[PDB]
């Protein structure tokens, strides 16, 4: 977002601004190369942008992306959430033959050329973190609310 | 044997009484303390160790 103030150029020698504070000098920018070009600070000047709110739209431009209990008490579907860790450990498995070779391989390259050769298709330890996350996040949850399924009702 | 334990012999035999139970379980008491892991598995897991 941007705003602009003109000056007059009769005023082009005399002063514009008294400069009683640092707030608009200093502050958010120094004003872009791209902007200077043809503005500032000639012909015109800049000016400083906030943000007031008052608190009735505060509080509720908070709330706005969460759900029912409806949404905090699913339990997704167990043929699916079983098919999904059928899925992602059968790769998993591929990514651990992968995972064997390169750590073993360690050719004493000064690692930055190893750094280089690793661009393209090469990823051990980087897919290895990811699915163990995916792999952890999925079935706690789906553990968890439906222990609480048992314990809450009935 | 007679008065040390009980075994009366009545009609041509030592008679057996009922030395057996019902087990019972709920499997569910343990679905408060099982989720008191659960709950300490991703604390662990997410603290700056």
């Amino acid at each position: 977002i941007d705003a602009f103030r003109l000056i007059n150029a009769n005023m082009m020698v005399l002063g514009h601004e008294p400069r009683q504070t640092t707030s608009n000098l200093g502050h958010l920018n120094k004003p872009s190369i791209q902007a200077l070009i043809h503005g500032l600070n000639r012909h015109y000047y800049s000016i400083t942008i906030n943000y007031r709110k008052n608190e009735l739209e505060q509080k509720m431009l908070l709330n706005l992306h969460k759900k029912s209990w409806m949404e905090g008490l699913t339990l997704q579907d167990y043929s699916e959430h079983c098919k999904h860790n059928e899925s992602v450990v059968k790769e998993m498995l591929e990514l651990a033959k992968n995972y064997n070779k390169a750590v073993e391989e360690e050719d004493k390259m000064t690692p930055e050329q190893l750094a280089i050769k690793n661009v393209g298709k090469q990823d051990p330890k980087r897919h290895l973190e990811e699915h163990v996350d995916v792999l952890m996040t999925s079935n706690i949850v789906q553990c968890l609310a439906a222990m609480l399924d048992t314990v809450v009702f009935k | 044997y007679a008065k040390k334990r009980g075994w009366v012999l009545g009609p041509n035999n030592y008679y057996s009484f009922a030395s057996q139970q019902q087990k019972p379980e709920d499997t569910t008491i343990p679905s408060t303390e099982l989720a008191k892991q659960v709950i300490e598995y991703a604390r662990q897991l997410e603290m700056i160790v």
